[PDB]
Formats: C-alpha cells, sequence, structure tokens
C-alpha cells in the first residue's frame, strides 16, 4: 500500500493488485 | 577560498564549499590531475605532476565499455585516496554530501570518455556495499563540463542496470537534490512510458513493473501520479495509457546492456 491525492481526493493503492490498464 | 579548479583542459567554477585542508582551501584556484585526482597549488606543480603520473584512467575494474565510453568500479577500501579526492571534488557541486572521509563501505562507479590522451572523467555515482535501505545510488554527479548532454541519465540507467543484474530493486538515497529529482523524474517517466509501450496486457501490478525495471514501487506510483496516469474508479485504481505521452517519448546517449561485463563484487 502507498498514499496520495487524485482530483482533490485522498487515495490508497496496492502494489500487488493488478490494475486495469485503460484508455478512455 | 576556492572559486575555481583547473581540471584537464577545463577551468571550472565551484558551486559550494568543500572541506579540503585549509592549506589548499585558502587558495582561490585548485589544480587537479584529471587522472588520479591529486589536488595542487599551481599550474607549474600540476605540470611536473603530469610528467610523473602513469594513470590514464580510474583504478578498479572496467565493467562497461562501448567505444570511448567506459565505467570503472572502484573500491573505496582498495583506493581510499582516489575515492576521497572524488568525494571532495563532488562536494564542490553538491549542497550536501553525507560522507567524505570514510569511503570504505562504498563502491564508486566512474564513467569516462576516451580520447587519444586517455579516459577522461565524465561523472560518477557512489553505492553502499551493504545498504540497509536498498539504495542503489548514494551520490551521483556529472562534471560541469558535461552537464545537460544526457550523461546523468546514462549513469542513472546504469545504476538500475546493476540492480537488475543483482536481482534487487533500488532507489536513490534520500534526500534528492533538486537537479537529482528533475533527473530521476525524467528517467522514471521514460522507463514507465517505454514499459507500457511494450506491454500488451490488460493489467499490471506495480510490483511486476518494479521487478522488471528494478525501480521502487513508491517511485513508480509517484511517477504515474506526476504523469496523471493514476485514476480512480468504482472502488479501484486504473492506469491510464496516455498515447500523447508515449509518442512524445518516441547521439548515442544510451547504455547498452550487452556491453556490461560484471559480477557483483
Ligand atoms: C541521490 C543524489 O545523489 S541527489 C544529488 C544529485 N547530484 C547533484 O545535484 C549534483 C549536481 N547535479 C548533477 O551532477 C547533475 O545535475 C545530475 C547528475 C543530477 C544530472 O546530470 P546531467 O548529465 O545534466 O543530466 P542529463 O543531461 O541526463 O539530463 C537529465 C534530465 O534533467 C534535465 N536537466 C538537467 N539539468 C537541468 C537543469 N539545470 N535545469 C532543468 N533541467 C535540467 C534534462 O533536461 C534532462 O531531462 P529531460 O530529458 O526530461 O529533458
Ligand atoms: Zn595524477
Amino acid at each position: 500500500m502507498v498514499e496520495i491525492e487524485i482530483e482533490g481526493r485522498l487515495h490508497r493503492i496496492s502494489i500487488f493488485d493488478p490494475l486495469e490498464i485503460i484508455l478512455e | 577560498m576556492i572559486k575555481t579548479i583547473a581540471f584537464g583542459r577545463y577551468e571550472l567554477d565551484t558551486w559550494y564549499h568543500s572541506p579540503y585542508p585549509e592549506e589548499y582551501a585558502r587558495l582561490g584556484r585548485l589544480y587537479m590531475c584529471e587522472f588520479c585526482l591529486k589536488y595542487m597549488k599551481s599550474q607549474t606543480i600540476l605540470r611536473r605532476h603530469m610528467a610523473k603520473c602513469v594513470w590514464k584512467h580510474p583504478p578498479g575494474d572496467e565493467i562497461y565499455r562501448k567505444g570511448s565510453i567506459s565505467v570503472f568500479e572502484v573500491d573505496g577500501k582498495k583506493n581510499k585516496i582516489y575515492c576521497q579526492n572524488l568525494c571532495l571534488l563532488a562536494k564542490l557541486f553538491l549542497d550536501h554530501k553525507t560522507l567524505y572521509y570514510d569511503v570504505e563501505p562504498f563502491l564508486f562507479y566512474v564513467m569516462t570518455e576516451a580520447d587519444n590522451t586517455g579516459c577522461h572523467l565524465i561523472g560518477y555515482f557512489s553505492k553502499e556495499k551493504n545498504s540497509f535501505l536498498n539504495y542503489n545510488v548514494s551520490c551521483i554527479l556529472t562534471m560541469p563540463q558535461y552537464m545537460r548532454q544526457g550523461y546523468g541519465k546514462m549513469l542513472i540507467d546504469f545504476s538500475y542496470l546493476l540492480s537488475k543484474v543483482e536481482e534487487k530493486v533500488g532507489s536513490p538515497e534520500r534526500p534528492l537534490s533538486d537537479l537529482g529529482l528533475i533527473s530521476y523524474r525524467s528517467y522514471w517517466k521514460e522507463v514507465l512510458l517505454r514499459y507500457l509501450h511494450n506491454f500488451q496486457g490488460k493489467e499490471i501490478s506495480i510490483k511486476e513493473i518494479s521487478q522488471e525495471t528494478a525501480v521502487n514501487p513508491v517511485d513508480i506510483v509517484s511517477t504515474l501520479q506526476a504523469l496523471q496516469m493514476l485514476k480512480y474508479w468504482k472502488g479501484k485504481h486504473l492506469v491510464l495509457k496516455r498515447q500523447d505521452l508515449i509518442d512524445e517519448w518516441i547521439s548515442n546517449k544510451t547504455m547498452d546492456p550487452s556491453c556490461l561485463k560484471w559480477t557483483p563484487p
């Protein structure tokens, strides 16, 4: 886990979970 | 106090005080052998020294060679005096270097450029032999004459290349100077955009990317965010593949891994 900010929001993300690579 | 140093054919302004003996530190100029890094008081002394000095490159072992571009691995226990001179030399261009005197626990990776007089110093990085924090660089520097030509990037790259080959992941020792941060961002962004360009799957873990680049997860996440590539959704995080950026990202200023010949010490 690791913490940061996105679009005015606090977030927390796994470094082991697969993240959907996405486009639009 | 020291404002300038003669280094080979260059005359370089210093940015910072560095703790040379006051015997030397009270002069304005300082005369360095570009090959063994002995410091001297005058041109005429330097000149006699160059007549006696047999060195045409750094001690240690040459573990990278691609034409005129080398890297040498120098052991601070085996070349205590050369490594100290190099730490002193570097403090002239760093705000803060943690260590000067005690170079025993370090390896020094000295990048050079060869011409018909010898292998000239472009820059270096230092590495703890055994870092509790898994830092793969302690201090890194490209010499003033060589700054902004892509060398620092090759150096950084080469640090993570040693990391791959040791099967470790690494990061530079905190804190980063501002030029250090600018340089590591540019590197990391590039590693990331390269990775995604070649990756074809629908998902990755930060860890997979770290295992492949030897870059530290927090450094990856940190760069994704700088790139505004981390998005949020439903209740999960996504990586946004910015093609504008990848195609933005597409002079022999690269480190070629087939030109490494190395066993971890
Ligand atoms: C953990 C540590 O050791 S932190 C301490 C780092 N060391 C220092 O601060 C010592 C002084 N600094 C240095 O020696 C150098 O600035 C280094 C080693 C950090 C970088 O060396 P360079 O050879 O100039 O870097 P290089 O030419 O590869 O460029 C790296 C990137 O930084 C950018 N850059 C370099 N210098 C500057 C600058 N002065 N201003 C803005 N950008 C710069 C370049 O544009 C390039 O990025 P880009 O590709 O995105 O265009
Ligand atoms: Zn010499």
